[PDB]
């Protein structure tokens, strides 16, 4: 899962199983050696501290993959990304999704 | 090399009774009472317009 | 046509032609089924599981996902096909 | 009590029959007369 995009361009990171019903995704990021950190807590909502351009796929779509849309990337966004889907048909995910890594030029 | 009938996916085919035949017999269509049937006896009649006989 | 100076005694309960409406609708309802399909090969052994859903043990899933043997268009070959039903149409016959 | 000179007028026949379910079939028996059944051609 290695995605590279020369900096200042756009970026689309997919993660997790395809959607079945209504979903509530959570995106986390992980710098190397650090603790994790929240970036997205809803389908398209972010808390304070993390800026914009980190868009999310809305959960109202049926039968799609959760994506993470980043524009104007940098060396700070170079991290390991993680998804946590909360489907209204699938059960509770006590483990996270698959580690999708971002690396920049 | 296995085949099938061509009508296997649209309908079950009613087999015709071999007792009954398909030869044509002359049917005469008769009008009920109160109605009449007019036949045009003109030779050069192309089937449209006024017939004289 | 609106009448004048006239009065009749009516009774909706011993009235006729409501019985005729009932019989006509029942027989006409029966007459719209003779061209349609009888489900003779369908009353069959149904292998049903729960619907794929976040199952709550206190409540019940109102959908059961049932796979079964069904005859194809050919009499020799038969297929395995699945569908979805409600609780109110299936019952458990008496593990598996 | 069978008499070899005469004949019993009842034959007790068991057979395969389809149930209400198309997959399962059952073994069920009944009684008939000689005048309704014939031998097809030991067993
Ligand atoms: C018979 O009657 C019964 C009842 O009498 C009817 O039953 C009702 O049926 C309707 C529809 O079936 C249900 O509506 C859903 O409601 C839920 C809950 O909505 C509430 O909460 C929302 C979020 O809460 C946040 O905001 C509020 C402030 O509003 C805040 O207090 C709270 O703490 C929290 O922070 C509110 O947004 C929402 O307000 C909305 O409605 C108001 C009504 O008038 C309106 O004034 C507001 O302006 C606002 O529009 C309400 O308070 C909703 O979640 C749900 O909508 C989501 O789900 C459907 C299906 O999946 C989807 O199509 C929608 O698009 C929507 O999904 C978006 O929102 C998610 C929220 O995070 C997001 O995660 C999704 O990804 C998706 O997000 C996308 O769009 C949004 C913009 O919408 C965008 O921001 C994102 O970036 C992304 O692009 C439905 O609205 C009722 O709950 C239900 N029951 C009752 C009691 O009413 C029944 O329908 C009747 N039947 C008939 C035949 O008449
Ligand atoms: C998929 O469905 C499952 C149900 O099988 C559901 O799991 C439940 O999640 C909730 C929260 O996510 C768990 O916690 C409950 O939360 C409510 C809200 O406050 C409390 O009131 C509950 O307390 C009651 O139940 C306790 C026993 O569980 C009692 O100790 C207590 O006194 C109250 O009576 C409770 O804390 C809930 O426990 C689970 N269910 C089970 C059986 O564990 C899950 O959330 C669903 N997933 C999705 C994505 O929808
Ligand atoms: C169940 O059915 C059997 C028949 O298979 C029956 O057995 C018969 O019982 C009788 C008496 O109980 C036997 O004896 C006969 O009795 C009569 C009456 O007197 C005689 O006339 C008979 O003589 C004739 O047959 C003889 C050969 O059996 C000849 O030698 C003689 O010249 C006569 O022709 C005869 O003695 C009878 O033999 C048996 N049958 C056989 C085949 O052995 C039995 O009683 C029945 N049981 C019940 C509870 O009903
Ligand atoms: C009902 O059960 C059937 C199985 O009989 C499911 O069909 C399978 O679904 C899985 C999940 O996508 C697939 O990997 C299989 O290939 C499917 N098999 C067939 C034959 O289709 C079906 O998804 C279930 N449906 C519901 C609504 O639960
Ligand atoms: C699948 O369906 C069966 C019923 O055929 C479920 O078994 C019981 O379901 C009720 C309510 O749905 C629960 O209260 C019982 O506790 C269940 N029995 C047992 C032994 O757990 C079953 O839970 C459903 N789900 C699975 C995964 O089998
Ligand atoms: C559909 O038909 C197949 C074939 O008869 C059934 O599979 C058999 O199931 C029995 C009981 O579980 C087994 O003893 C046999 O070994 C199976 N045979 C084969 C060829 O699989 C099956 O149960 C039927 N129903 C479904 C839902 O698949
Ligand atoms: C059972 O029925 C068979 C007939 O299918 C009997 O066989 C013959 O029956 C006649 C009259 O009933 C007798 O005259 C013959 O002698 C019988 N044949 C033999 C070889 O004995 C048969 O007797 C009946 N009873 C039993 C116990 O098999
Ligand atoms: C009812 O069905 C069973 C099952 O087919 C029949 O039993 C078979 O009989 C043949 C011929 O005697 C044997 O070769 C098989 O081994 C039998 N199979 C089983 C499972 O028993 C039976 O003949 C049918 N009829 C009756 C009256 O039982």
């Amino acid at each position: 899962t290695f995605v590279s995009v020369a900096p200042g361009q756009t970026a689309r990171i997919t993660c997790g199983e395809e959607s079945l019903g209504s979903r509530s995704v959570i995106w986390y990021q992980q710098r190397p050696g650090q603790a994790p950190s929240l970036i997205i807590y809803n389908n398209n909502d972010r808390p304070s501290g993390i800026p914009d351009r980190f868009s999310g796929s809305p959960g109202s779509t049926f039968g799609t993959t959760a994506t993470l849309t980043i524009t104007s990337v940098e060396a700070g966004d170079e991290a390991d990304y993680y998804c946590h889907i909360w489907d209204s048909r699938r059960p509770t995910n006590w483990v996270f999704g698959e580690g999708t890594t971002l690396i920049v030029l | 090399k296995e085949y099938r009938l061509i009508n296997c996916n649209t309908s079950a085919c009613t087999q015709a009774c071999p007792k009954v035949s398909f030869e044509p017999i002359p049917i005469h269509y008769c009008a009920p009472a109160g109605f009449a049937i007019l036949k045009c006896k003109d030779k050069k009649f192309n089937g449209t317009g006024p017939c004289p006989s | 046509i609106h009448l004048e100076n006239v009065t009749e005694e009516f009774n909706m309960w011993k009235n006729n032609m409501v019985e005729q409406m009932h019989t006509d609708i029942i027989s006409l309802w029966d007459q719209s089924l003779k061209p349609c399909v009888k489900l003779t090969p369908l009353c069959v052994t149904l292998q049903c599981t729960n619907v794929t859903n976040n199952i709550t043990d206190d409540m019940r899933g109102e959908l059961k996902n049932c796979s079964f043997n069904m005859t194809t268009e050919l009499r020799d070959k038969k297929q395995k096909v699945y569908s979805l039903f409600y609780r109110l149409d299936v019952v458990q016959i008496n593990s598996n």
